[PDB]
RNA sequence: CGAUGAUUUUUGCCCUGCACAUUUUAGAUGGAUACGAAUAAGACUUUUUAGUCGCUGGACCAUAGCAGGCUGGCAACGGUGCGCUUAGCGGAAAGGCUUUGUGCGCUUGCCGGCGGAUAGCAAUGUCAACAUGCGCGGGGAUAAAUCCUUUGCAUACGACUUAG
RNA sequence: CAUCGGUUUGGAGCGGCAGGAUAAUGGCGGAGGAAUGUGGCACGGCUUCUGCUGUGUGUUAUAGCCUCUGACGAUACUGCCA
């Protein structure tokens, strides 16, 4: 056949699902320009923003009206279950983990490294042995 | 204006299986295989189907738009090299001095060698390329045929042919002498 | 600038000859309130024998959008001077408010023909509520069915000086 | 125990200066880690140390300390302006300091 | 953001100024950098422009007495040594030791190969320019004004890059057994503690 | 204002600066480049010159007015013994030239050619080389090492090689060593030639035919301190000129205000190093021959 | 900038294992932590259709013990430091990267017993790599250059080519 | 080191109050309308109709949107807090 190795890009569509401010969660709705689109999400305010704000993830809720109302967005999110599909994911997943490490004390840091020698102990007798 | 986007499309016949992976080209058929890198140029691909493929730039100013139908003409002429072949025919124009045209072979290399150029003592040489053939035309009298795969070096051997027979310090007007290319087709007619 | 869209309303003094003078208003795009007034007795001189020592400002209000996340396409209608004379011209703006559209419109102008603020007249506003009134296709090209596009090769701004892996662009 | 390090590093880089004039009575300070004015914050009127060497002992010790203390930021990208009880001599610019962790308010 | 013993900088890719500025302002503030590969280094234009600039360059001489001039190096590390040296107040003491604190090389000389480069992102030429620009191999526009070791250069790295393949094929090996060791040991309670922490 | 007529300039620029050479032994600034599969061969040989001759030839130069007549030539003869293999020498391909890695000597060095690397010879224990010759104790393996290492790593292999000045009519004792670049056949073919050629003469005849141009590298002769008209070439000032005439009157224009490093000026004339080239060999005698 | 020859019979020189004391530092204070290439692209699995990863190093390794002391036990047969030792690779400036066996330690993988005070509420509160000298110990080698006379392939004088 | 007084630079500072179209929006309700027309329906090209899809129709259906509006409730912005 062909054969023809083709982009796997994100689009700017009406339904992608973005980050803003690295913490939450929107969806676009309409697309303004080439820079600007305007996004809204059960957890934010509905607004025009420049794509450069934002960075477009993997996800997509699927049949999203264009110009569609804060309770369309709303009822279709919550439908989709776009939260817990972002929630499952490794990027959410490493800033989720990211967070919990930044919130750890001293004596907690100590606990780390006590379990991690511990680990690696363990780590090393199996490596040795295959 | 930065259009949208921009589209062609790529027609590919049925016995030819273009292939392409990170802006290189390569073109399979029955005459053959050919490759091309487009590396510079910003272009992206989508297989359409096993028949059309589609060539597309996004957020395109015109100059970028522009270099788009070049490139999907460049594949279609890898398409119709490896399907159909090409041939440009070389006529030789004299008004007095015979132009003697051999095909010789020195240093294990094919050159094309034209004596006699207005009555010139001296000897022109020109390299044949890798992939063209050339041939001295038994149907015609004082003919070339340069043909091969590949459009680009066909017609560039056939330009290194014509350019290296001008007439210098005479009114061209007057001495048409040379070698001009006369038809440009296809090895397998249609 | 940073615009706001102002309704400015002013008159002549009134005089025993005319104690009710009729009242005019103007919709201007102005940083301020200052401007907006200065703007507003700029703009009655060139249509009307007042000025501000003869005439009386009587109301300066913010207009605000009717409808600031509905994304629109907004015609404008200006009269500019260029270094040779002086141009009438129409443009085509999308965006969600109409005080965004003059700002684009201001930085278009600057950027496209050298158009200073003080060089250029706003003569009208308007929303294009039908698709058949766009005329522009840099407005045109995003009306369309389904629109969906890419934004490849992104550049990923990094907090350090020095990075120990390979840069990327996929997005 | 490989580390024992209880200051957080620094560089010398410069006096307070416009493009002629140098004014040595205030020395800019980076502070390792640190890249915006939120960030350099923390360390406001945290005292800081340049240690040398010198060529005569005094009680037994070649080792000579210059002391001062982190008086507000400089700029955008989280330098702050030091203030020593001696100035910092130019020849350090580009040196290590020590920031110390007290006076603490943690 | 941390001060480093040596920073060893991959010139491949990066912008010959932007990448020079930076390493100024490094080499001033006390930090030791060294750039290699400045044969792969990049000045944004065509080829022929920065060629007619190198040749603006090259009419620059003492006219009474030609030793006395401009010396106009012709490797790509004294190019970006040039360019280096006029963002520095070279002609201080100071200036002097900052540009001690820095060296450039063609290609990846020991003790450097066996070390880790890093790059400079504001300084790189993929992520800087507009992607349709042209665009100088600065190893290019040296062999075109005198420089003579280009082919040795080439030479010389591809025999490092195929020690450098052993390497990695030799250290990715390992990073698969310690991999599937580490997998072992999962679900352990040491393992179970330390994925509440965040590790 | 510009010169009232045109001249070209008096000398070459070129050949600056118009100084002594650094060493008498003029040094081949570049050798033959090296074809593998050409047969491993020496590229220069070192001679004296003896003096000048004249021939008698018939000139075959078919369109000439002396075509198939004779000619009366001068022709230059230089005395070349046969030089001795003592060395070798590899070089290495870097980002900065040439370098060299190992020199590898014979074992047994001729006393003209240690006397090359004394200053005062007669006062001397002549203690050169003897820890070396003994690194050929019984089984040779630190030289076998080196060659090794020659062949894995050189690119270029040079040999060393003295005349044997004994053999000429000079009061000189010390022999003249030069390095001689080795083209043709591989790095370990040349490295092989060289250790067979340990200790043994290589000829003229082996390095040169008959009817070869070739070329000379030597120090011209020396004039000493000599003046502008003599040195450059420039025209003598008028009989009646103040202060003498063998100069050059403007040595340069207000600015700038310098002298140029363009403008005539006295100083020392010859002993430079000169290679010459496309000179034909009439003749490789044998000094065997009694004719 | 490299290769190479010879390096004082003087108590002088070289190499090396220590031990002590000194001078210096453009500036140690856990670790410079090694593919290459593309960027309109990379890498996994099936299938070449599709799904997944990145969206920064806030990472990775190391990190507990009088600046880290003295002792005991359990579990493992691992980890690590040093000393010999085996083999291989590295010439771009290799002067480094691996590797075999062995011995002596330590081990925080787990559980114990004893010690630190008073430097007084902080004062760098002194802990490093490079160099040199000096005492020992073990090996090792045993020159030239200049002036002077001479030469004339050189030359104003120096310098140069020679010879002694 | 503490506390004070003078001057001064800050905080991802926190709270209360006022004004405006007594913000404009949004959410909820009602009425009307259209298309870059959702479902459906009727023809098609590739699909074992596997976000299948295209063109017509028409007006919420198996998506929605726009305009006007009714009663509430916020926030932005700008001020004030002895």
């Amino acid at each position: 056949s062909s054969t023809v190795k083709a982009a796997n890009w994100r689009f700017v569509e009406v339904g992608r699902v973005v980050l803003v401010d690295n913490k939450e969660l929107a969806t676009i709705v309409e697309i303004i320009d080439q820079k600007r689109v305007l996004i809204d999400g059960p957890k934010i305010q509905r607004q025009a923003i420049a794509l450069a704000k934002i960075v477009l993830t993997p996800i997509v809720l699927p049949n999203l009206p264009r110009g569609s109302r804060t309770a369309t967005v709303t009822k279709k999110w919550a439908a989709a279950d776009i939260d817990a599909k972002w929630a499952a994911s490794g990027w959410a997943k490493k800033l989720a983990n990211k967070e919990r490490r930044s919130q750890l004390s001293d004596f907690e840091r100590f606990q780390v490294m006590v379990l991690k020698k511990q680990r690696r102990f363990a780590t090393k007798k199996a490596l040795v042995k295959a | 204006m930065k259009y949208i986007q921009t589209d062609q499309i790529l027609d590919i016949p049925e016995g030819v299986t273009v292939d392409i992976k990170a802006r290189v080209v390569k073109v399979t058929g029955p005459r053959g295989e050919l490759t091309k890198d487009l590396k510079h140029i910003d272009v992206t691909f989508n297989k359409i189907n096993n028949r059309a493929i589609k060539i597309t730039v996004h957020n395109g100013d015109r100059k970028h738009v522009a270099a788009l139908r070049t490139v999907k003409s460049l594949i279609a002429n890898l398409i119709t090299g490896v399907t159909k072949g090409y041939k440009y025919k070389m006529r030789f124009v004299y008004a007095h001095f015979p132009i003697n045209v051999n095909i010789i072979k020195k240093d294990g290399q094919d050159y094309v060698e034209i004596r006699n150029f207005l009555g010139e003592k001296r000897v022109r040489e020109v390299k044949i390329h890798e992939g063209v053939t050339m041939e001295i035309s038994s149907t015609q009298k004082d003919e070339l045929i340069v043909s091969g795969n590949s459009l680009e070096a066909v017609s560039q051997n056939a330009a290194d042919i014509q350019q290296i027979c001008r007439v210098r310090n005479k009114d061209i007007r007057k001495f048409l002498d040379g070698i001009y290319v006369s038809e440009r087709g296809t090895i397998v007619e249609e | 600038s940073r615009l706001n869209e102002y309704q400015v309303i002013g008159r002549n003094l009134p005089t025993e000859s005319v104690p009710e003078p009729k009242l005019f208003r103007m919709r201007i795009f102005a940083p301020n309130t200052v401007v907006a007034k200065s703007r507003y007795w700029y703009f009655l001189q060139k249509l009307h024998k007042v000025k501000k020592a003869s005439g009386e400002i009587v109301s300066v209000n913010i207009i605000s959008e009717a409808k600031p996340t509905k994304v629109k396409t907004f015609g404008i209608w200006l009269r500019y001077e260029s270094r040779s004379g002086i141009h009438n011209m129409y443009k085509e703006y999308r965006d969600v408010t109409r005080v965004g559209a003059v700002e684009t419109m201001y930085q278009d102008l600057a950027a496209r023909h050298r158009a200073r603020f003080r060089s250029i007249h706003i003569l009208k506003v308007v929303e294009l509520e039908k698709t058949d009134d766009v005329k522009r296709q840099y407005v045109k090209q995003f009306l369309t069915k389904d629109l969906k596009f890419p934004l490849p090769h992104r550049v990923q701004k990094s907090k350090k000086l020095f990075q120990a892996t390979a840069p990327t662009t996929f997005y | 125990a490989e580390s024992h390090r209880l200051y957080v590093k620094g560089k010398h880089i410069s006096y307070q200066r416009s493009k002629s004039v140098t004014n040595p009575n205030v020395s800019l300070i980076q502070i390792e880690g640190v890249a915006s004015p939120k960030d350099a914050k923390f360390y406001l009127g945290k005292r800081i140390a340049y240690v040398y060497r010198a060529p005569k002992e005094i009680r037994g010790s070649k080792i000579r300390v210059i002391w001062g203390k982190v008086t507000r930021t400089h700029g955008n990208n989280g330098l702050v302006r030091a203030n020593f009880k001696k100035n910092l001599p130019p020849k350090t610019f580009g040196a290590s300091v020590r920031i110390m962790l007290y006076p603490s308010n943690i | 953001s941390s001060f480093e013993k040596v920073v060893v900088i991959d010139g491949k890719g990066h912008l010959l100024g932007r990448l020079a500025s930076i390493v100024s302002k490094q080499i001033l503030n006390g930090q030791k950098v060294v750039v290699v590969r400045c044969e792969e280094l990049n000045i944004s234009g065509e080829f022929f422009r920065n060629k007619l600039k190198y040749h603006d360059y090259l009419r620059k001489a003492t006219r009474y007495n030609k030793k006395k001039g401009p010396f106009h190096f012709r490797a790509p590390s004294r190019i970006l040594y040039k360019a280096i040296r006029g963002m520095i107040p070279h002609k201080t003491a100071r200036g002097k030791a900052a540009l001690e604190r820095l060296k450039v090389f063609e290609g990846v000389p020991p003790p450097y190969d066996k070390k880790k480069r890093v790059v400079v992102p504001q300084a790189l030429r993929v992520l800087r320019l507009k992607p349709g620009r042209k665009y100088t191999t600065v190893g290019k526009l040296s062999s075109a004004v005198g420089w003579k070791y280009e082919s040795v250069v080439e030479k010389l790295e591809e025999k490092r890059k195929v020690q450098s393949a052993e390497y990695y094929a030799k250290k990715k090996a390992l990073t698969k057994k310690l991999n599937a060791a580490k997998a072992s040991t999962a679900e352990s309670e040491a393992a179970q503690k330390l994925a509440a922490f965040g590790y | 204002s510009h010169r009232k007529y045109e001249a070209p300039r008096h000398g070459s620029l070129g050949f600056l600066p118009r100084k002594r050479a650094a060493k008498q032994r003029g040094r081949v600034k570049s050798f033959p480049k090296d074809v593998k599969s050409k047969p491993v061969a020496l590229t220069a040989f070192l001679g004296y010159k003896a003096g000048m001759t004249t021939i008698v030839r018939d000139l075959d130069r078919p369109g000439s007015k002396m075509h198939k007549r004779e000619v009366v030539e001068a022709a230059t003869v230089v005395d070349t013994p046969p030089m001795v293999v003592v060395g070798v020498v590899g070089y290495v391909e870097t980002p900065r030239g040439l370098r060299s890695l190992t020199t590898v000597w014979a074992e047994h060095l001729s006393e003209e050619v240690r006397r090359r690397f004394y200053k005062n010879w007669y006062k001397s224990k002549k203690k050169a080389f003897t820890k070396y010759s003994g690194k050929y104790a019984t089984d040779a393996k630190q030289v076998e090492t080196e060659l090794a290492r020659i062949k894995k790593y050189a690119s270029v292999v040079r040999v060393l090689a003295h005349t044997q000045i004994k053999k000429t009519p000079l009061s000189q004792k010390k022999a003249h060593l030069a390095e001689i670049q080795i083209n043709g056949g591989s790095v370990s073919d040349k490295v092989d030639w060289a250790k067979e050629h340990f200790e043994k003469e290589v000829s003229v005849d082996s390095v040169f035919e008959q009817d070869e141009m070739i070329d000379v590298i030597a120090v011209t002769k020396g004039h000493g301190f000599e003046g502008v008209t003599h040195r450059w070439g420039t025209k003598k000032l008028p009989r009646k000129t103040h202060r003498g005439l063998r100069k050059v009157a403007c040595i340069g224009a207000w600015h700038p205000a310098n002298v140029n490093w363009t403008v005539a000026r006295a100083g020392q004339n010859g002993y430079h190093h000169r290679t010459s080239i496309n000179h034909k060999v009439y003749r490789v005698g044998k000094g065997t021959d009694e004719a």
